[PDB]
């Protein structure tokens, strides 16, 4: 992946 | 009681575990709002709290890059949260849609989102959960603006006053103080800056790991760089102020106000 990371969606909270 | 009354439903927005927000006309006054629709009957006294808190927190909020909350209404069965109509969706969809942005669309967006912050900060509320998903475009128009929204993990702070007041968030905008179990207040809204910055102009962020573990270290060591090619035509100054938000220690790093007078949000 190189440094490149997905975008994925974060809407669960700790 | 008055929602019933002076209220119309349409069409639904958005939706949670919990809630459900449906765009309404106060008829009378011929204006669209979105109402959040919590089935109260649903929630235990603790949930109910936590509403009261949130509605509570906004109410403090007059902002032009914060969501307004005009109005709280219990009826029998259902609590209604009566917010500004916003139509461009999450900046996160945004940011999928169009990839990444330029610097002067990143500096105009990250301008708003500061400002919103600052307001915050200055009214003494710390929001603690800054991410993409938070984020609301008024409009799809060019130019709308981007409003702060859900207050339902924000917290009351007394002046400069910190404390390690609980584990709340999400994992990949976290600070390092949050996770540390260190004091904290006003600066971990700038650490999600940071990484919001970061997203806005790669499209990516600067701390993933599936592996919680190895994500919590990275954010707490702060790991992160600029990977070639994507950030070897960024301005040094665009990666100075990430530097200065993206700061492990919470007291060197920059503040709200600070960060717009930063040369990159300021030239323009």
């Amino acid at each position: 992946s190189h440094g490149r990371r997905p975008l994925i969606r974060q809407d669960r909270i700790v | 009681t008055r929602f019933t009354e002076e209220y119309q439903l349409f069409e639904e927005l958005g939706k949670g575990a919990f809630s459900v927000v449906r765009r309404c006309v106060k008829v009378l006054a011929g204006q669209e709002y979105a109402a959040k629709i919590i089935n109260t009957k649903k929630l235990s006294a603790r949930d109910h709290q936590k509403l009261e808190r949130e509605a509570r927190i906004c109410r403090l909020l007059k902002h032009p890059n914060i969501v307004r909350l005009h109005d709280s209404i219990s009826e029998e069965g259902h609590h209604y949260l009566i917010f500004d109509l916003v139509t461009g969706g999450e900046l996160f969809e945004d940011i999928v849609a169009r990839e990444y942005y330029s610097e002067a669309d990143a500096s105009h967006c990250i301008q708003q989102i500061l400002e919103a912050v600052l307001h915050c900060h200055q009214m003494g509320v710390v929001h603690r959960n800054l991410k993409p998903e938070n984020l609301l475009l008024a409009s799809k128009l060019k130019g709308a603006a981007v409003k702060l929204a859900d207050f339902g993990l924000a917290i009351e702070v007394e002046g400069e006053q910190q404390a390690w007041f609980g584990f709340a968030g999400t994992p990949g905008y976290l600070s390092p103080e949050v996770l540390r179990k260190d004091p904290y207040g006003k600066p971990v809204d700038l650490w999600a800056c940071g990484v919001i910055l970061y997203i806005l102009l790669v499209g990516y962020p600067p701390f993933w790991d599936e592996d919680q573990h190895r994500l919590y270290k990275q954010i707490k060591a702060g790991a992160y760089d600029f990977p070639s090619p994507e950030w070897d035509t960024v301005t040094p100054e665009a990666k100075d102020l990430i530097n200065k938000m993206l700061t492990i220690n919470p007291s060197k790093r920059i503040t709200a106000a600070e960060a717009l007078k930063h040369p990159w949000i300021s030239h323009r």
